[PDB]
C-alpha cells in the first residue's frame, strides 16, 4: 500500500520558521539595547 | 543619534534575514502542495 | 549620517514591498488547500 | 534628524510585528497540509 | 466516507495574514511621515 | 464525485510569481543598505 509523504517539504518549512522566529527575537533585541 | 542609525542598519539587516526564511518556507509549501495535487492526479 | 537615514529609509520601503509580496504568496497558498479540500469533498 | 530615526525604529518594529504574524500563518498553512496528507493516507 | 476539515488552520492563516495586512499598512504611512 | 482532474495551479502559479518577486525585492534592500 503505497501512500502519500510530502514531510520532508514539510519538515523543511518547519525549520525555516523555526530560524525565522529566531532572526525576528534577535532584530528585536537590538532595536531594544 | 549615531548607535540609533546603527541599531536600525544591524535590525534592518536581520529583520530581511527573517523576511529570506520565511519566502524560502514559502517556497517549500508551494511544493508540498504541488506533490499533494500530483498524488490526487496520477 | 543624513545620507545614512534616507538609506535606511529606502531599504525598509523595500523591505516592506517584499513583505506585502510573501503575504499575498500566503493568501494564494490557503486558496490553493481550500481548492485541494473542495476537491475531495464535492 | 533625531525625528526621523524615531520614526524609523517606529516603522521597523512595526514592521517585524507584521513578519511574525506572517510567520504564524506558515504554521497553519503546515498544520492543514499535514491534515490533507493525513486524511488522504487515512 | 469521512469529510475533510483543515478549516480551523485555513481560517487561523486567514486571520494571521489580515493581522499582517494592517500593520504592514501602519509601517509604510509611518515611514511616509 | 469528481470525473476532471484537481488543478490549484492557477493559486501555486501566483504564489511562486509573489514568493519570486518578493526574492529580487529582498535583494534589491540589501543592495540599497549596502550603498
Amino acid at each position: 500500500l503505497e501512500r502519500l509523504d510530502v514531510g520532508t517539504n514539510l519538515k523543511k518549512a518547519e525549520e525555516k520558521l523555526k530560524k525565522a522566529e529566531e532572526l525576528l527575537k534577535k532584530s528585536e533585541e537590538i532595536l531594544k539595547k | 543619534n549615531s548607535q540609533a542609525i546603527d541599531n536600525l542598519r544591524a535590525s534592518l539587516e536581520t529583520t530581511n534575514q527573517a523576511i529570506e526564511a520565511i519566502r524560502q518556507a514559502g517556497q517549500e509549501m508551494i511544493l508540498a502542495v504541488q506533490g499533494v495535487q500530483d498524488y490526487i492526479n496520477n
